[PDB]
């Protein structure tokens, strides 16, 4: 009898497929929590799932996609707790709704492409940043559409993700180079469109993914090239920062301590930046193309009370 | 009357001087009626035309009885200037030629038998048109031809003055591939004069208009060249109007802007606002029972046009002159070290 906390349920099926990502894995674990542990009373169910979400955030704090999944699960159990079935059917009604995310959010990524293929037009040199697999889910259907384009992939120092794209869509058959991440300003005068992928959307439209998407965003603004971001609808999160600095990793982004003998010195600054709403200009979700004030309204309506 | 700019007296529209006080040359009356009626010119075409009509008016001396040639010719030639002053306000290629010409009148000595006057004014003004215009432009060609790669495009504006020969040189005499886009404006359709010549020589010209200026820059495009009427002391360009919109659009869409100019054309004066020192140009030309007749006799209507306005020096990436390339903020060093002294 599993306890669903850390790895007795969650981290097992992350090794089943390296295509499922973190937040829908969190959705799958949280629905299979109360799919079995349903002790016929509406009180301790919500206590169990709130305890489970807080210990799962307590497992890995610096992967804020997890917070997005573990909080839209609370929105799911709140709205499915609504319609007021007196808990007599909801013990069966909520769990038969249940797996509609793993039948729904799993097949959201081609629904992204079905509305985002009509962005990359003919002969567009494209800049992507980091292994954001929804961007590749758009680009796969774009190359299957037989449309002519070129791609440029940045480095993802120190998180290594930029080396994956050049070994991902090269074998699909797209002419692609791998620029280094510092060389954006000398090339973004030539890049037609730039895509990124978020690990979170704030309450105004923000990109909380990686090391330097604020840098490539402010390069996109002072080259006046359109800065799109491909995401999907399990990436909304309540966390609305105000600076370019989020929750810390373990200390401040500006360390000034002493290296003892030979410890690592690359990851000493920040690793997850923030982008304001001005630098993004259109984001892609399951809900269509979505201007950032629309994503602000969409995350302002389902989070108030 | 809210800005009162239409009553700017920097041009006077008075015409028909009937006064026979001076011997006005009939060739200079042809030149003034050729300028002001149907404008066929840029700036250095006006400079070469003025210079090679002053050539003829010094070749036809007709000196008076008791006056030495050193004591009449500047007043005579200034009264020759006054008819062009009535016709069209002067360029800096007008002014920096005529003040040089008066300084070279000044250093003549009262011993010329009016036979070597040809040999030290005709030949010397031919050396001026050689040196400060034509071989200077040859240096412009030989300096700007190294800054164009093959298989690129060029967006000029209006009628060029020097860089028509640059486009012809890089098209035919160096045979590298090039796709010139010429764009001009109402009412002086002078980009068509470049388009006829360049396409007659056989280069890929693609004419346009300045209203459709957006769709030029959404193609594969770089290297905006610009002819200059003058370059001010700050770095502000000064040329035919509508230059600055494609200048700011070109700097906005991060593709470079150049200005082919020469050291005769730099100016001592200074301004930063566009409608400060400027030329009003004959508002009957903006009509062609017509579309409207009579802006006059209708209360509260006006028709304005502008020939000259300023690009700010943030936009020009590179002014090129016959000494070399330079940032536009550094034009006073060639105001002080090379203009006049060379």
């Amino acid at each position: 009898m599993s306890e669903f906390n850390i790895t007795e349920t969650y981290l097992r099926f992350l090794e089943e497929d390296t295509e499922m990502t973190m937040p829908i894995a969190a959705i799958e674990a949280l629905v299979t929590l109360l799919r079995i542990k349903t002790p016929e009373t509406a009180a301790e169910m919500i206590n169990t799932i709130k305890s489970s979400t807080e210990e799962l955030i307590k497992s890995i704090p610096n992967s804020v996609s997890l917070r997005a999944g573990c909080d839209i699960f609370m929105r799911f159990v709140l709205r499915n707790l609504h319609l007021y079935g007196d808990w007599e059917n909801c013990k069966q009604h909520l769990i038969e709704n249940g797996q509609l995310f793993v039948s729904r959010a799993k097949k959201s990524r081609n629904k992204i492409a079905e509305i985002g293929v009509d962005f990359i037009a003919d002969d567009d040199i494209i800049l992507v940043h980091g292994y954001s697999r929804a961007v590749f889910s758009l680009l796969n259907h774009a190359a299957n559409k037989f449309i002519r384009f070129r791609c440029v992939v940045t480095e993802s120092r120190p998180s290594k993700q930029g080396n994956q794209l050049y070994t991902l869509l090269e074998q699909k058959g797209i002419p692609v180079t791998l620029i280094v991440d510092s060389a954006v300003g000398a090339v973004i005068d030539k890049v037609d469109k730039v895509f990124v992928g978020a690990e979170g959307v704030a309450e105004s439209g923000g990109i909380i993914n990686l090391v330097g998407t604020y840098s490539v965003g402010v390069l996109a603004h002072n080259a006046r090239k359109p800065f799109y971001v491909v995401t999907e609808s399990h990436k909304f999160v309540r966390m609305f920062p105000l600076s370019s600095d989020d929750l810390p990793m373990a200390g401040p982004p500006l360390d000034f301590t002493r290296r003892t003998d030979d410890l690592e010195d690359a990851l000493r600054g920040p690793t997850i930046d923030y982008t304001a709403q001005e630098y993004i200009t259109a984001l892609i979700t399951d809900l269509g193309v979505l201007t950032p004030s629309a994503v602000s309204e969409e995350l302002i309506k389902m989070w108030y009370d | 009357l809210e800005q009162s700019f239409d009553n700017s007296s920097l041009i006077s529209s008075v015409k028909e001087l009937l006064l026979n006080k001076d011997l006005i040359h009939p060739s200079i009356l042809l030149l003034t009626s050729h300028l002001a009626h149907y404008k066929i010119v840029g700036s250095i075409p006006r400079c070469i035309a003025m210079l090679e009509v002053f050539q003829i008016v010094i070749k036809d001396y007709q000196t008076p009885k008791g006056t030495t040639l050193s004591r009449n010719l500047t007043s005579y030639l200034s009264h020759q200037i006054d008819l062009l002053k009535k016709a069209r306000p002067l360029s800096v290629t007008m002014g920096n030629a005529i003040r040089w010409l008066k300084q070279e009148i000044s250093l003549i000595d009262p011993s010329t038998p009016d036979k070597a006057a040809k040999k030290d004014l005709c030949e010397k003004i031919g050396q001026f048109a050689k040196e400060k215009i034509e071989l200077a432009d040859q240096l412009i060609i030989d300096n700007a031809s190294t800054q164009i790669e093959e298989s690129t495009t060029i967006v000029t504006y209006g009628s060029s003055k020097v860089l028509t020969e640059l486009l012809l040189h890089n098209a035919i005499s160096l045979k590298k591939n090039i796709k010139v886009i010429v764009v001009d404006s109402r009412p002086l359709f002078e980009g068509r004069k470049m388009a006829e010549t360049l396409r007659n020589a056989g280069v890929n010209v693609m004419y346009a208009l300045i209203t459709s200026l957006d769709t030029i820059f959404n193609m594969d495009v770089d290297y905006v060249f610009l002819g200059a009427h003058s370059i001010l002391s700050n770095g502000f360009l000064y040329s035919r109007a509508g230059t600055a919109m494609l200048a700011m659009s070109a700097k906005r869409r991060n593709i470079p802007v150049l200005v082919c100019c020469e050291s005769l054309k730099f100016s001592q004066r200074v301004q930063l606002d566009s409608v400060t020192f400027n030329e009003l140009a004959d508002p009957n030309d903006l009509v062609n029972k017509n579309i409207l007749d009579g802006w006059q006799e209708l209360p509260s209507l006006n028709i304005v046009n502008i020939l000259y306005d300023l690009t700010p020096p943030e936009y020009i990436k590179k002014v090129i002159t016959e000494f070399g390339a330079l940032p536009p903020s550094s034009v006073p060093v060639i105001l002080r070290e090379y203009k006049g002294s060379a």
